[PDB]
């Protein structure tokens, strides 16, 4: 039987079958309830809408984004999202397909235990495995040992992996991602002169972040030519006719990943958390950490992030002139694609958690099979 | 029936290559171990590394068990609910690496060294069942 | 009256009855024309309403598991079982709706 892979994202939950090149379902991490009061019949309107149906009818719906910074806080809405993800998005029953799952790094243990007990008691899966998004992100590149930068919509993390097994001591957290970049992009486009108070304006700024924004090889040099660059200044058309012009901000929104002092916090960047996370490991693994550095998430689609990661790791680490930072073109879904690669293999059949293991061991099996 | 019967109970299914009941209370020494293997040479200095209050030194280069260098992955050992310690054997030059579980009972230390290709989860659950069985018997 | 046993909620049978009663014919002529591929009574909105009321997999399995006498079922279930007797009907309905919508 074919397996199911879902990436439970902070901003985009993806779902599909194992072995597929692309996820079949990509829907935002939203649960909508009807905004106004009114009952009638109306040929049986649903009490709750999730996903693409929630996106489509979103004017008469109040939405909820229940994942805050990678970490699950509201659990019933995750249960409703997982019920949509199985029963209508893929149109399956979860009691015969083994289901691979994703966790944010530095997840609390009670969250993993609650996640496992809701998979085994409510949905009653016959097999489930929780993987860190970075481990699947390394599996999409096709290796088993190395450090991986993963920045999604919730939170940025740098995770070292040894033979498929992560090291939770040297995982480091940077408290920004594509939602925080989106908020900063509304902030500096408002400083440019615009205003985004509505829903559709926020979606247009999200698509501006999708299309136009990039990372330069040098921030200071591209500042130095910013007034004089004829190719830097882009723009975008809203469908009702509003025009949004963006200039140097195209490489100020993702450079918040490289320098978080742009927005006003003193946390270390995506290259500095990577370097500090490499030094917190054992010494022997660190060359394999530099050799298999994979960036992942939709927050790494900015063109020219590869050579800037190269130059920043070149600046911090004098041993890393020639090693290349691997950037797959499909690293939007490298968590999902690596989950497809991991679940589709015939070597993964032992690593699944059975129902009887949860029954005899409790929820704490997630501490001991998923490591 | 002595502690050698407890080692033979740990060597029942054949999934683990070495077992150790090592005292840290009352009589701090290796009470029993598999003869000829690594864990028979556990010093009380390595026990003091294990039971010591500093839970951040051993992350720099691993620690030693029976003279064998190993890397810590998880540390929940002094915590009363979990009492668990996950390690992997370090090796030089592509030599195969092995999974290690260390647990507290009330009086003893249960250490388990697994075989090649054997997952650390089975080692962990077997050692947790052993530690819970010893703690139920006030050991 | 005999009990109209259905494997569906009242919403989907209600929308299918409001859909079917506008056409002024029984369900046999509807399914026989869906097999025949006639586009006279199918415009874009009617085929959109037909694809909006597609059967679910457990509903198809429940209708296949019903080995009793067919007379006690509802007329909507009679339409569903007449629809299930057509080989490759859903792709043909998609072909007709995509052809009419493409021309539009
Ligand atoms: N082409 C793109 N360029 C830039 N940003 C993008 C692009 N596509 C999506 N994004 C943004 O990046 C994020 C999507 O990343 P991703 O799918 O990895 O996140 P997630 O899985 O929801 O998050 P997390 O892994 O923290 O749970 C969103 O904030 C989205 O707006
Ligand atoms: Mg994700």
């Amino acid at each position: 039987t074919t397996a199911l892979v879902c990436d439970n994202g902070s901003g985009l939950v993806k779902a599909g079958f194992a072995g597929d090149d692309a996820p079949r379902a990509v829907f935002p991490s939203i649960v909508g309830r009807p905004r106004h009061q009114g009952v009638m019949v109306g040929m049986g309107q649903k009490d709750s809408y999730v996903g693409d149906e929630a996106q489509s009818k979103r004017g008469i719906l109040t939405l909820k984004y229940p994942i805050e910074h990678g970490i699950i806080t509201n659990w019933d809405d995750m249960e409703k999202i997982w019920h949509h993800t199985f029963y209508n998005e893929l149109r399956v029953a979860p009691e015969e397909h083994p289901t691979l799952l994703t966790e944010a790094p530095l997840n609390p243990k009670a969250n993993r235990e609650k996640m496992t007990q809701i998979m085994f008691e409510t949905f009653n899966v016959p097999a489930m495995y929780v993987a860190i998004q970075a481990v699947l992100s390394l599996y999409a590149s096709g290796r088993t040992t190395g450090i991986v930068l993963d920045s999604g919509d919730g939170v940025t993390h740098n995770v070292p992996i040894y033979e498929g097994y992560a090291l939770p001591h040297a995982i480091m957290r940077l408290d920004l991602a594509g939602r925080d970049l989106t908020d900063y992009l509304m902030k500096i486009l408002t400083e440019r002169g615009y205003s985004f108070v509505t829903t559709a304006e926020r979606e247009i700024v999200r698509d501006i972040k999708e299309k136009l924004c990039y990372v330069a090889l040098d921030f200071e040099n591209e500042m130095a030519t910013a007034a004089s660059s004829s190719s830097l200044e882009k723009s975008y058309e809203l469908p009702d006719g509003q025009v949004i012009t963006i200039g140097n901000e195209r490489f100020r929104c993702p450079e918040t990943l490289f320098q978080p002092s742009f927005i006003g916090m003193e946390s270390a960047g995506i290259h500095e958390t990577t370097y500090n996370s490499i030094m917190k490991c054992d010494i022997d693994i660190r060359k394999d950490l530099y050799a298999n550095n994979v960036m992942s998430g939709g927050t790494t689609m900015y063109p020219g992030i590869a050579d800037r990661m190269q130059k920043e790791i070149t600046a911090l680490a004098p041993s890393t002139m020639k090693i290349k930072i691997i950037a797959p073109p499909e690293r939007k879904y490298s968590v999902w694609i690596g989950g497809s690669i991991l679940a589709s293999l015939s070597t993964f059949q032992q690593m699944w958690i059975t129902k009887q293991e949860y029954d005899e061991a409790g929820p704490s099996i997630v501490h001991r099979k998923c490591f | 029936a002595g502690w050698n019967a407890y080692i033979d109970n740990l060597m029942a299914d054949g999934t683990c290559q070495d077992a150790a009941i090592v005292g840290y209370k009352d009589s701090p020494s290796v009470w029993a171990a598999v003869p000829g293997k690594t864990f028979v040479n556990i010093t009380p200095a390595e026990v003091g590394v294990l039971v010591g209050k500093d839970r951040s030194s051993f992350y720099v280069n691993g620690l030693t068990l029976g003279g064998q260098k190993c890397s810590v992955i998880r540390d929940s050992l002094l915590q009363d609910g979990e009492f668990s310690m996950d390690l992997r054997t370090k090796s030089t030059g592509g030599a195969p690496t092995f999974n290690v579980t260390v647990t507290k009972t009330d009086k003893t230390l249960v250490l388990l060294m697994g075989k090649e290709g054997v997952h650390g989860g089975l080692i962990n659950k077997k050692c947790y069942e052993m530690a819970s069985h010893l703690r139920r018997s006030q050991y | 009256e005999p009990k109209e046993i259905t494997f569906l909620d009242a919403k989907k049978s209600l929308n299918l009855n409001i859909f079917l009663k506008q056409f002024k014919c029984s369900n046999e002529e509807v399914a026989a024309m869906i097999r025949a591929g006639d586009t006279t009574k199918f415009d874009v909105e009617v085929l959109k309403q037909l694809l909006k009321l597609l059967p679910e997999k457990h509903e198809i399995e429940n209708l296949r598991a019903f080995t009793e006498e067919r007379a006690k079922l509802a007329s909507a279930d009679h339409f569903y079982l007449l629809l299930l007797a057509i080989p490759c009907y859903q792709l043909r309905i998609e072909c007709m709706l995509l052809c009419e919508g493409a021309a539009a």
